[PDB]
């Protein structure tokens, strides 16, 4: 049934995919999914907060 | 021969007879009123009699009387009509008189040309208490925050338990079936003098730990308030996240003594990545829950067929049942709510980033044009994200959100700073800016741009959005500290 | 009269993954993820479209019992021979339920093993053959011509409620000259509203008010003996006027006249559901629920055959009040045709 | 200015900033026609009951009603007109009857009417009934007595006078 | 027994009728059907038929149906209302299911709330210009009080110039849609710095000589556009009020020396007299024959339909709703001039101060029984709305100047317990 148990890859990777066709459902009231933007944003923010992490370990070193 | 069978009412009773088809009313009418009598004795009711002067005579349903000269066919009165036999002290009493009035405008109108009905002045009533009780609230903090006593504290805590008394009191059914909006208006303003008082409790000039305790008790008791009524979960859960944004930067303030900057700075970081997980939180926060996965069940056909549920009328007089589809009705008012929880997330977090962007002080020399270009930075990202809001309260969230951070950072500049060009800049954005908004809102639905323009405006969002993380971390110096710890 | 064409729709086959093994294409599989949705909903719109033309249909021929106060025009449309209108010349509505929709769902070829199978696509597919495998909401219905009897099992008023509609609904669709009824009671205030009816009228006894009235107080007070020469019915896998008598006597004087076969071209409703008349479960149609759901044999929507012998959901009855029944009755005493 | 409808007969309008309407009626009659002061949807400013002596005696009511307190039952109807006429034919049905018959005014004896009440003093009496009958004894030439009709904090409040000559 | 009349009303046509008070509905539901099918019938028009499959209700003409088990007593029908004698359709119908949580959302959410579209779009731009020239026009308001130069009246005079071309230029072409409030907005919008820069050329220091010039110019322009559109006529009417009533004020401060407390009685009984004129010079307003706009409310009668013929109809229509407009307008402004009198006299360093409190005491009295007279919801809403406000002016501005507790105490006190007996009527 349901309950705290052990998961697979391909079991994550689907919940996320219904996670984000949620999201898309709830925001546009739109489900097809050629192309997604929030994947790209979202990878835009982690572009942010690794370009952050590389400069906060560029700056540690020179002066 | 031919006879017709009418129910006549008399008495309140329904008394079937039959009657002769063909000989006239007033022949008919004398043996008719014996047999209604015996029927209304064998049913043990009052019988019919007369009083004054007059003449027992059938009328129909609307009360013109039959002709007493001529027989029921021949005023085409057929099996299973209904006649109500009456005594009527004359013989004329027709009205005439038929209308022409067009029946969708009479039955419209009505209704907005209503004079004042009572329960919309116990709505106004539970209104202007709410506004008053928020002015006391408010009052008794500005006294407390002048005026360093023990005096306000307790009488705040007075009349929110009062109040709140009474809005429990009101949405415990006892009075309100149908209009919850009293109670569910007296319960959040009530609230606030709540806040009021436990801040107040605290020592020191302003509540002891800059208020931490106020906020926190204002967004423990609107997410308890939710969860046992659950009915304006948009306002409540904007609420909430002032509150913890509030106390998270209290917290930090009280334990760690840092910067007011950095404070606003972390705060606005946050709204930053919680403006892309506010769909995902608002689907958690619904009870929507995508289905559990098959770990190991071989078996994959289940004929198991859900049943129906039965929503009974609402009268309970015993009227046939409606069905439901199934258990998953649920998901069309999880809907309503995540949708409710999702605009209540837009707004607390546009507020949130509208105040942060208020720590924007000094003019442009030196190191003040990085917290503008992150402004700039912010106010694309969130022009551009209203793309992906269909809603129009959403979308009117965020381009309302967008364009306040430009009229905060504006009027912060002209009134702070003395100089002319600084309000020439400040007036000149006020109307360039919308006015732009207002062109660009005529123009781009009626007309038809380039997939090759499309994708570079598309991309507008990306690029702004990247570079606001390095910036941050400069407006908090946080390279530096690294640079020399 | 509405049309409905039947359908057969493969159903669409689910993704396969290989399992990872050990140590001492993530977008590939999202856009496959989001195809294979696609088609799904494209299923999923189709079925729509079905059941709102198989919706339209019953509710055409079978309205609501509250809805019979329009009573000209579609009155009396139905026809006795076995052949076109014998598709519904019996058969009439009690409720409303489930029933499976004109798409045939095929099974889909080629289903990956169950490690092989991607978590995403078969849970789908398992809630799609799941849940569009029937259509909720719609007009349950009783055949006269194939059975003896039906007995209904409840509380007296919910019983009541459904007699008054059965009877409304074979008034309203069917024609005094194709189908004539009796009611047997002990209680005969209950049913003083059906004299206005005409199917009630008996053409040989003629009184005052025109026919007489084949409302009988007792099962031995029988005059109609005419009724009751026939044999033992053959089921319809058509006689002049098909017979229905109600009955809530609780009498044990039945058995006389009802064998185990009952009586050809005759359909009994036992009200008051007792011992005699349960010896059969198919032929009980059992409250269950206060707000009344009947329990009952699953039967082939198209044969009306019984496919499994357990009791399962059936219909939640259409109940309908005195005060109704009452109305249509005089509605209907208007006419003559 | 005339008017006609689905209704039975014509009716007599006249306008100034407001409508005025009469009619006539042919001996105690019923003082309960303040009950179709609020018809249905419309609601008439007042009722005036109005009566001549002299040997000739004529007797008048004459109908006022203002649009703008109307605005809701006007809107659904044909035309402004049509509302006074629907209400000035419903009163006139309803008196119409027994032994006195009712009908509206046309417009040319509107002015007729106007006319004889002109035909060419004392002070309103506050308590009404019965006084009536008395107060038409006295010797003139010319008498006119009237009665007027208003709706009143949902009720009807009775006002009257009388000129002599 | 007792016998209720009522006009009932069905295919555009109302008669009246007696019926029993206490045979259920559902019994008398058919015989009166056909009585209204005979006198239609005798009429020439088409009689009630019924479509499809349905039933025929007894509705008040609110909309609500009847109950059919329940005679009209019971529910609460009595003589002289009005019933409408529908033929619902059955809305009996099969229950769609959406298996998957994704596409039921969605479709849920797209079948029941509403989008974002252009005409919505457009006029959120124009709010948004609106409150950026609102600001603007106000800022260099604030720096023309707080600094002497004359260079900020170009500017508000070009950004004011600009936007009334600009909303001119909308109203006449685009004057095709109601979306022609988009010109209207800015309009009003752009009224404000024309004020401004008129104002701001009065030189010296900052005062009257600028108030009474801004405020006479903006009422000025708001009786032009009045006269010229007549569309949004209870704004300007409100802004109109407040414009004379700061004119008087700036007239009499240049051409008098008079005191700041003789001029707030002074429009207080100016005000005081107006809420008794008010319901009688918005008829006068009523007959002035500027350009016919029709409102919401005419609009949407008007899609329902094509002395005598319609025109008169249409005419009485647009006359109420004028005057009804009118005279919210009125109230409003009125209550606007009402709270800020009582704020400005109610000093507590005052050795007078106990007079205006009982005038507070006796006008919150009067218009708490004025609120009684008025028949529309949002004017008696507006009455009691600043009844509240006039105390609540008066008990802020006594806990704020005033560093007491005890007259915090009573002001925190009486500002709950006071709307809170307002609640329990």
């Amino acid at each position: 049934g349901y309950g705290l148990g052990l998961s697979t890859r391909t079991q994550v990777t689907g919940y996320q995919f219904l996670a984000r066709r949620t999201a898309m459902a709830l925001t546009r009231w739109r489900v097809r999914m050629e192309v997604e933007p929030g994947r790209r944003q979202v990878l835009a923010v982690v572009a942010s907060v690794s370009a952050a992490g590389v400069i906060c370990l560029g700056a540690l070193l020179w002066s | 021969p031919q006879a017709a069978v009418v129910a006549i009412m008399a008495a309140d009773v329904q008394i079937a007879v039959v009657l002769d088809a063909h000989a006239p009313i007033s022949v008919m009418i004398d043996p008719l009123l014996k047999v209604v009598n015996t029927r209304l004795r064998e049913l043990g009711v009052a019988p019919l009699e007369a009083k004054g002067r007059g003449r027992w005579m059938l009328c129909l349903v609307d009360g013109t009387p039959l002709r007493p000269n001529l027989s029921l066919t021949e005023q085409e009165v057929y099996d299973g009509d209904r006649l109500w036999l009456k005594f009527l002290e004359d013989t004329e009493h027709r009205s005439e008189v038929i209308e022409h009035i067009s029946t969708a405008v009479a039955t419209n109108l009505s209704k907005r040309f209503a004079p004042i009905d009572p329960v919309v002045a116990v709505q106004v009533g539970a209104t202007m208490v709410a506004v008053g009780v928020l002015l006391g609230s408010a009052l008794l903090g500005w006294w407390r925050w002048q005026h360093e006593s023990w005096l306000p504290a307790p009488f705040a805590a007075v009349i929110a338990v009062l109040v709140l008394t009474v809005a429990t009191m009101i949405l415990a059914r006892s009075k309100t079936v149908p209009d919850r909006r009293v109670g569910d208006i007296l319960l959040l303003s009530g609230l606030v003098p709540l806040a009021v008082a436990i801040a107040a409790t605290a020592p020191g000039p302003v509540g002891a730990p800059h208020a931490v305790l106020g906020f926190g008790v204002f967004g423990v008791a609107a997410m308890l308030v939710m969860r046992f009524t659950g009915r304006r979960l948009g306002v409540y859960t904007a609420l909430v996240t002032l509150c913890a944004a509030a106390t998270a930067a209290g917290l930090a303030r009280m334990v760690l003594l840092t910067s007011a900057v950095t404070l606003l700075t972390c705060v606005l970081l946050a709204c930053v990545l919680m403006y892309h997980g506010a769909p995902a939180l608002s689907r958690w926060l619904s009870g929507i829950r995508l289905p559990v996965f098959p770990s190991a069940t071989s078996r994959w056909v289940f004929e198991a067929r859900p049943d129906l549920p039965t929503t009974v009328v609402v009268s309970g007089g015993g009227q046939p049942t409606l069905e439901g589809p199934a258990s998953v009705r649920d998901v069309l008012l999880r809907a309503e709510r995540a949708r409710s929880f999702l605009t209540g997330l837009l707004v607390g977090l546009g507020v949130l980033t509208v105040v942060c962007l208020a720590g924007l002080c000094d003019p442009h020399a030196g190191r003040r044009w990085l917290p503008l270009l992150l402004a700039a930075f912010t106010f694309g990202f969130l022009i551009l994200r209203g793309r992906s809001y269909v809603d129009r309260w959403q979308a009117i969230t965020l381009a309302a959100t967008a364009v306040l951070i430009i009229a905060a950072v504006a009027v912060r500049y002209v009134l702070v700073s003395g100089s002319p060009a600084v309000l020439s800049a400040g007036v000149a954005v006020l109307v360039l800016l919308p006015a732009a908004g207002l062109t660009a809102a005529a123009v781009v639905p009626n007309t038809i741009y380039s997939p090759l323009f499309r994708k570079i405006v598309e991309w507008i969002e990306y690029l702004c959005l990247m570079p606001i993380f390095p910036l941050a971390l400069w407006l908090m110096n946080v390279y530096e500290a690294i640079r020399y710890r | 009269a509405p049309v409905v064409k039947p359908e057969n729709i493969v159903l669409p086959t689910p993704l396969s993954v290989p399992p990872p093994e050990g140590k001492p294409s993530r977008p590939k599989l999202d856009a496959m993820r989001a195809q294979f949705m696609l088609m799904l909903d494209m299923l999923r719109e189709t079925a729509q479209e079905s059941a709102d033309s198989m919706d339209a249909n019953y509710r055409w021929f079978h309205p609501a019992p509250t809805t019979l106060a329009a009573a000209v025009g579609s009155s009396r449309m139905w026809e006795r021979q076995p052949d076109g209108k014998d598709l519904n010349f019996g058969v009439v509505r009690v409720g409303v339920g489930m029933t499976r929709p004109e798409v045939t769902w095929g099974e889909p070829q080629n289903m990956p093993t169950d490690i092989e199978l991607e978590p995403v696509t078969g849970k789908a597919l398992q809630e799609f053959g799941r849940y569009q495998s029937v259509v909720y909401n719609l007009p349950k219905m009783v055949s006269l011509l194939v059975e003896p009897w039906y007995s209904l099992v409840g509380e007296r008023e919910q019983v009541l409620g459904l007699t008054r509609a059965i009877i409304c609904q074979l008034a309203f669709s069917h024609g005094p000259d194709h189908v004539q009824m009796i009611v047997v009671t002990s209680d005969p205030d209950r049913w003083d509203w059906v004299k206005w009816i005409p199917h009630f009228g008996d053409p040989r006894r003629r009184d005052a008010a025109g026919n007489a009235r084949m409302v009988y107080t007792s099962v031995r007070e029988f005059a109609t003996e005419q009724a009751e020469l026939f044999a033992g019915r053959g089921s319809f896998t058509t006689p002049t006027p098909h017979h229905v008598i109600i009955s809530d006597i609780e009498d044990p004087q039945w058995e006389y006249v009802i064998s185990s076969e009952g009586v050809d071209g005759v359909t009994f409703f036992d009200l008051t559901g007792s011992p005699l008349w349960t010896g059969a479960p198919q032929r009980v149609l059992r409250f269950t629920d206060s707000a009344g759901v009947i329990e009952t044999l699953p039967r082939d929507r198209d044969t009306w055959m019984v496919i499994d012998d357990n009791a399962w959901f059936f219909a939640l009855a259409d109940q309908m009040s005195e005060a109704d029944a009452e109305q249509f009755a005089h509605q209907m005493a208007h006419w003559r045709l | 200015d005339h008017q006609r409808r689905f209704g039975h007969d014509v009716v007599g309008i006249r306008e100034y900033q407001g409508q005025l309407v009469a009619v006539v009626t042919v001996w105690l009659p019923v003082e309960a026609v303040a009950a179709r002061l609020r018809q249905f949807d419309v609601r008439l400013d007042a009722i005036d009951i109005v009566s001549v002596g002299t040997d000739e005696h004529h007797t008048w009511l004459v109908l006022r009603m203002d649009p703008q307190r109307n605005v809701a039952a006007v809107a659904a109807r044909d035309s402004v007109a049509a509302t006074l006429a629907a209400a000035t034919e419903r009163l006139a049905h309803d008196l119409n009857g027994r032994r006195w018959t009712a009908r509206p005014l046309t417009s040319s004896e509107i002015d007729d009417m106007d006319a004889t009440v002109l035909a060419g003093w004392v002070s309103p009496r506050d308590i009404t009934s019965e006084t009536l009958e008395r107060l038409w004894l006295p010797d003139t030439e010319a008498t006119a007595v009237t009665v007027r009709l208003r709706p009143r904090h949902g009720g009807v409040e009775v006002s009257a006078w009388v000129r002599y000559h």
